[PDB]
């Protein structure tokens, strides 16, 4: 006849406690929801206790402990806060995950997706999909500190910090730019990891920098290593007088950290950027290395008078309908102030997100005229595709 | 001589977004003391030129009445016969 088995807490069960045990009678401890069997400082998954002739149990009660979900999964470019009692994993606690704006957002489907609960199971769970945490995407236009709209006759071409965030120098062959896309892709121009005339032997050098605006401080924040190129089939190195397909993405082999100096563009969805008269900007490290960035607005002009202009300059010409002409010939400066392979940067009105139309393809007349890239919309599908790899 | 082409382009810039109804002309004719020592400071004016700039600036605006998209093109004009550039690197 040993004790009645007494439970220390209040969560421990036993499981049928009968009126009296007595030699080789046993009873099985169990736990209500949410805490689980501890027994001194290990855990327990199951405790059962028999008689040993003596009256005495051959082992003691256990204790009955709340569980601990542990330390919330860390979220990429987010971070939580404690909607309870902060440093309290345990059961019944709820945190609120949060993305780092401006420069990431959380995907959708509100005070429903950020929400994660510790379940009895023991793990933070939410309920849609328990899990798995959120995922902070990246917000692709909207730059932080835009390129001020009242221009004026007194107007300095260097560019500000924040102005163009996602421009891009590249060392390869020669100086060229492009743009970032996401956190991981570069959008640039073809010709310029590939050479026209040169071809051949490829002095295999590349390099990546963007983040700054001085030329020595952008190679003072680092080498970005790419690990995939992605060149359009419709680009050929041989045929120098042809441009056609010049684009091209480059994958980062680490992601970057988006911030107020580093911040993607969005792609063209609507036709009406390229619509005539439209302001775009774009942006160039100059020529002749010059050090800080220099910007400069142009039109797009009508694709008929550039090919006037084309054929009447005795040249052999590569329009077609994947390209839009910029600049007007009343324009004093050259017509190479797309300096590198940059990007024709205009802004929607409508969303205030701005939007990346054109790509610096190829300009034969550094000296005065109008200023060739390619319809980035046309190629959206295939940058897509590539990136979704 | 690359300061004259930059203000000229600019100029035709501003033409070019009036004639598209985007920027009135007569908005134009505002500006502030703290943005003229803000946009001299940022081109890389000489600290003592910015008292000849800025007069420059104030008389080219004064000079010009005309309230159409030509304004622009008239007030540049202003900036070379003051010789602006030369207070410029």
């Amino acid at each position: 006849k040993c004790p009645q088995p007494k439970t220390l807490d209040e969560f421990t069960i036993i499981q049928n406690l009968q009126p009296q045990y007595q030699f080789r009678d046993y009873f099985i401890a169990t736990c209500k929801q949410g805490y689980q069997l501890i027994e001194g400082n290990q855990v327990l998954h199951s405790f059962t206790a028999v008689c040993q002739d003596d009256g005495t149990w051959h082992r003691a009660m256990p204790r009955c402990k709340i569980k601990d979900c542990g330390q919330p999964r860390n979220l990429p470019n987010g971070d939580f806060r404690y909607t309870t009692t902060m440093g309290v994993n345990t059961y019944k606690a709820r945190i609120q995950y949060y993305c780092h704006e401006p420069y990431y957002k959380m995907q959708t489907r509100e005070s429903e997706q950020g929400v994660y609960t510790c379940t009895a199971q023991g793990i933070w769970k939410n309920e849609q999909k328990g899990e798995k945490i959120p995922r902070c995407l990246p917000v692709c236009g909207k730059p932080v500190n835009p390129v001020e709209q009242r221009q004026r006759i007194i107007g300095g071409q260097k560019a500000k910090m924040g102005n163009f965030p996602w421009q891009v120098f590249t060392n390869i062959h020669g100086r060229g730019g492009g743009a970032l896309l996401g956190d991981r892709w570069i959008l640039t121009a073809a010709h310029t990891l590939y050479p026209k005339e040169h071809e051949a032997q490829s002095n295999a050098s590349l390099d990546v920098f963007l983040g700054h605006t001085n030329v020595e401080e952008l190679m003072k924040l680092g080498n970005h290593p790419i690990r995939r190129v992605s060149v359009h089939p419709d680009y050929r190195q041989d045929e120098s007088y042809n441009f056609e397909g010049d684009i091209a993405l480059l994958e980062l082999e680490n992601s970057v950290t988006l911030g107020p100096n580093l911040l993607p563009i969005c792609l063209p969805d609507n036709d009406t950027f390229y619509d005539l008269g439209l302001m775009g900007y774009v942006s160039g490290f100059g020529v002749m290395e010059a050090h800080d960035l220099r910007f400069v607005r142009l039109p797009v002009a009508n694709p008929q008078a550039c090919e006037n202009w084309l054929r009447g300059k005795n040249r052999m010409d590569v329009f077609s309908q994947n390209m839009f002409c910029a600049g007007h010939p009343s324009l004093k400066q050259d017509a190479c102030q797309g300096d590198a392979g940059g990007v024709f940067a205009v802004r929607d009105p409508n969303t205030d997100r701005w939007v990346a139309t054109g790509i610096v393809s190829w300009g034969i007349g550094c000296s005065r005229g109008y200023g060739f890239y390619t319809k980035v919309l046309n190629y959206v599908d295939w940058i897509k595709k590539e990136m979704e790899e | 001589e690359d300061c004259e082409n930059i203000f000229h382009d600019n100029a035709y810039l501003l033409k070019l977004d009036c004639e598209a109804g985007r920027v009135d002309p007569v908005e134009y004719d505002d500006i502030s003391d703290e943005e003229i020592y803000e946009i001299t400071v940022d081109v890389g004016v000489s600290s003592e030129d910015q008292e000849k700039v800025a007069k420059i600036i104030r008389e080219c605006i004064a000079q010009v009445s005309t309230q159409d998209c030509t304004k622009f093109s008239e007030i540049y004009d202003c900036y070379m016969k003051k010789k602006i550039c030369n207070y410029y690197p």
